[PDB]
């Protein structure tokens, strides 16, 4: 908690 | 009094706002978190002076705000904001200003205060916040 | 559009 | 490489990045918008020299990418993004890199890109949005 | 009293409360909008019975309420919610039961009210509300 | 995880 | 307005 | 093909899908999550027959889809989606229908799949999915 969070999408490239 | 918007971040740091203990409240200014690195609001200056100071120094990550109170009044034909105090989920930054007037409190059950808007002139005319999760 | 938007709660004072 | 997080801001006004057409992308480098101010980002660099930048100024709030499109391969053992390409919903900012490898597209219905991370070395090994409403 | 929590759905489409105009609100329902389809929410009952019903019908997408306000108060040693009055876009829905005690008011600048908790007695004891963009 | 969420705000009355 | 939104992604296939 | 739009509810938990090894995915419906509650989405039914159902229950709370893979490619002139994959945090729910064609895949790092929508002729023409905290 504190921080604000939002969806983050993927991670692509290097697995 | 003027307008002022500061948006929305990702937290909330540092409080620093001025009360006279017989009108309401004056300055108001924040820094907020922006993703990791603090980020100092824009100063919203009362029109006048003669105010007492406060700071407010929140523990960031494990410190933040759970509720917001204060009194709404009119002081001298002009309905202004008299009291705000902020409860954290470790401390209650206390009355701050008159606690005069209407009340209003504004408890967060799940969300987070990311942002302040409202107006100044000679004293805090109004505000509102930004939630999010 | 083009800019985010977020839950803007009150206005509470000057109506 | 080195791993890069920018975190979430309110829209993106320019993208700055870099390319080699026989390899993949090298540079990253964006500045958003905070609240109606730009910000500019953190210049994410590569360890190595000799790609070829690209500038790309978005007409800000009418302007906004509408979809995220490029390519992962191999470049000498390392699985990096070889090309990468932004359409908005006024033009194409045509493919940058190298075509080859295998796809990926990333198009949003509802919502904006609002923040980039992922990690650079030689080449930009990958990378994630953040996205908001 | 007793718990419950109806969750949150895409928006509201009427709402039926009960009061009596010496003590509080008691009875509480609501019937949702799901994704385009009317959802008769639980009906959440006083432990007793003698209060006057009200029918709260919304229309739908074109009126949304924007501000909620009411009395906190104290009857019979419990701390209930007294008062209770929407207003939305098109009409004010008049207070319901004593407006007498602790004044308390939400004005939603940008949001909508997407869903209710809370606990019942022999009055609403307290209730919280669920925002959404 | 697995349950979405969205700001509740408040919890007006008994506490 | 009176209808929540969220964000939604994509349109995989035929356009 | 027909358009069908499901929404967003709270969370997912089943998936039956059909498919056939040499064309591609045919019917579509998905149980969701509505507030704690099971929700059973409408049946969004190919035009033909011939397929083979495949049931996919998630252990609801515990068991979330973290990436979306499959393949659109063309088949009989028209362009569908081929294949599709679910991968979540305890498995994989192998590839239906055809791995031919262009890939495309949705890795989620932070956020849930909250709700599809798409169309439906003899085969899938397309999908969207609605994402949510
Ligand atoms: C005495 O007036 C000045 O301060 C009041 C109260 O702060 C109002 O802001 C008003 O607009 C401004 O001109
Ligand atoms: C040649 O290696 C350098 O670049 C590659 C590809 O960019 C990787 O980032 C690797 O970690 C870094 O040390
Ligand atoms: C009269 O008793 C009942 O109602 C009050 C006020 O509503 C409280 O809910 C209490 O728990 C309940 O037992
Ligand atoms: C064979 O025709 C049908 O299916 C295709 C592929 O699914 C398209 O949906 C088309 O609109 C529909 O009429």
């Amino acid at each position: 908690s504190g921080k604000s969070q939002t969806v983050i999408v993927g991670s692509w490239g290097a697995k | 009094g003027k307008a002022f918007d500061d948006g929305a971040f990702t937290g909330i740091r540092e409080i620093n706002l001025s009360y006279n203990k017989e009108t309401a409240i004056g300055d108001f200014q924040v820094v907020y978190d922006l993703n990791g690195s603090p980020y100092v609001g824009q100063n919203h200056k009362s029109f006048i002076t003669g105010f007492t100071p406060v700071k407010i120094s929140l523990d960031f990550p494990s410190e933040y705000i759970m509720e917001v109170s204060g009194y709404t009044g009119n002081v001298s034909g002009y309905v202004v904001v008299r009291s705000l105090t902020f409860k954290t989920n470790k401390k209650t930054y206390g009355p701050y200003g008159v606690t005069s007037g209407t009340p209003f409190n504004l408890p967060i059950e799940n969300g987070l205060i990311v942002g302040f808007k409202g107006s100044i002139g000679y004293w805090l005319d109004y505000f509102s916040m930004y939630l999010s999760l």
